[PDB]
């Protein structure tokens, strides 16, 4: 099984408009726009980022896997971003869906932000931090904070973990990746998702830090 | 109180 390449929007238009509308929600939420990990003042170092910290280990992404990510990552540079809109829905805040077919096996996004300690964050109010590394010391384990700066992947939704049908909406995955050595979190369709499709993951993949008994 | 998105580091995609 192989990770997949986004198919762009054709219409160079369509790519504006979506690109738009991740702009407009990164002002709305008062963030500067980021497509990599930032490693700032007071937080932790990249020296900190060593996949061979977690517990248990992390799985390797592959030389052919590498090579897609990279190119993801150019096609996003020169105005290419994957077939996505976000849209405000006022149940669920900002969310993200399809503006274009997205096969099973597509890279979707990073997740980006700024990388701190765990440590630092118990009681930061932040709705979107995402686990980045788990140490078998706890002062070492590290999570990734979009609330200064961040992108698309911040505003994908979660499932309800508490209903008997909420798995049913599903269609994407969150997963953790050694990439030279160092922890990276990637999400990945699971199944072939239409245009207009809202994504939904799972946000309790590994822990069971986050609540979702309210959620739609 | 701190909520945290968590992902598994084994076991693939699918
Ligand atoms: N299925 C769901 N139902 C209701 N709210 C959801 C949801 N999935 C995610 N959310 C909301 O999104 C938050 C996670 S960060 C996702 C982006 C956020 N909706 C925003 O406006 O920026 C959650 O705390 C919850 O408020």
């Amino acid at each position: 099984r192989r990770l997949l390449p986004f198919v762009s929007s054709e219409d160079p238009a369509q790519r504006l408009k979506q690109m738009g509308t991740l702009a407009s929600a990164l002002t709305e939420l008062q963030m500067e726009f980021s497509d990599d990990l930032t490693y700032s003042s007071g937080m932790a170092p990249r020296s900190a980022n060593q996949a061979r910290f977690e517990e248990g280990g992390m799985q390797v992404l592959t030389k052919e896997d590498i090579e897609t990510l990279e190119q993801c990552r150019a096609m996003c540079k020169r105005g290419d971003c994957p077939p996505l809109l976000v849209v405000f829905d006022s149940r669920e805040g900002f969310t993200v869906e399809a503006d274009g077919q997205i096969k099973d096996m597509t890279f979707i996004a990073e997740y980006t932000g700024d990388v701190d300690y765990i440590r630092n964050r118990e009681h930061d109010d932040c709705d979107s931090m995402m686990t980045l590394l788990l140490a078998k010391d706890p002062s070492k384990s590290l999570v990734i904070c979009p609330d200064k700066r961040g992108n698309i992947a911040r505003f994908i939704s979660g499932i309800n973990n508490h209903t008997l049908d909420g798995k049913k909406k599903q269609n994407c995955k969150c997963v953790r990746y050694s990439v030279n050595g160092e922890c990276r979190v990637f999400l990945v369709a699971t199944r072939d998702i239409a245009k207009g499709e809202r994504l939904y993951y799972d946000y309790n993949g590994y822990e069971h830090e986050y609540p979702t008994q309210h959620f739609v | 109180k701190a909520a945290r998105k968590s992902a598994p580091a084994t076991g693939g995609v699918k």
